């Protein structure tokens, strides 16, 4: 999703905003991710405002105290950044790819079913279009955030084609936009 | 609160230390880590 970002040249095509409809943007995140309600007190404390950041191809990122929390494209669903998912790794359901798949996910590639049906992989029930955290085999922290393009049962039986779309991965353009000031 | 959890991010390539191998210069990564965090050096050494 971030191809025009990773040309270095940070703080270039990104506008930040002050006064936002703050609570009007929270109540959608609890419905998207239910297991987060007891943690937005720390993630988005009411003592600190939120500041939206909009860079092009029509993406906006929610930030508090500089740190990048969620992002979305146009009016689509919110995705947590990996830096935040790392702090609270239970935000998303997990899908675990095998060790051999890391270097491919790390280069922006979508996840094929061989990546999820391998012995080193671990696939869990997930409906189509659900946001998942891409864990790797011998690794503790999420490698990627994706969205099921096929159901977990389809990935098993069909066992080829695109299983999970690669939306945001370690060392991509959003990853290197550390914080905005 | 058990979270937010703290992950050690490498200082040369900015990634979690467990993913420094898949990066171009792991030598540099391994250098910085033992100079910075010796305890998880021995962890990644095993
Ligand atoms: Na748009
Ligand atoms: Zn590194």
């Amino acid at each position: 999703m971030f191809k025009k970002f990773d040309e270095k040249e940070n703080v270039s095509n990104c506008i930040q905003l002050k006064t936002s409809v703050i609570k009007g943007i929270k109540n959608q995140l609890i419905e998207q991710f239910p297991g987060i309600e007891p943690w937005l007190n720390q993630i988005m404390p009411k003592k600190d405002p939120v500041k939206i950041v909009r860079c092009h191809e029509h993406i906006e990122i929610l930030t508090v105290n500089g740190e990048l929390l969620f992002f979305r494209q146009r009016e689509g669903p919110f995705y947590p950044t990996l830096r935040l998912l790392h702090k609270y790794p239970f935000i998303l359901p997990h899908q675990q790819v095998d060790k051999g798949a890391i270097k491919f996910v790390l280069s922006g590639a979508n996840i094929m079913c061989p990546g999820l049906t391998s012995p080193g992989a671990k696939l869990y029930p997930a409906a189509v279009d659900t946001i998942v955290a891409i864990m790797a085999e011998g690794k503790q922290h999420a490698l990627c955030v994706g969205v099921m393009k096929m159901s977990a049962e389809d990935i098993e039986k069909v066992n080829k084609g695109i299983g999970i779309e690669n939306i945001h991965y370690l060392n991509d353009g959003l990853w290197h936009m550390k914080t905005y000031k | 609160g058990d979270y937010p959890l703290r992950v050690l991010y490498c200082g040369v390539c900015s990634l979690p230390t467990e993913y420094c191998e898949y990066m171009p210069d792991v030598a540099k990564c391994r250098q910085w880590l033992e100079k910075n965090f010796p305890n998880e050096f021995a962890k990644l050494t095993v």
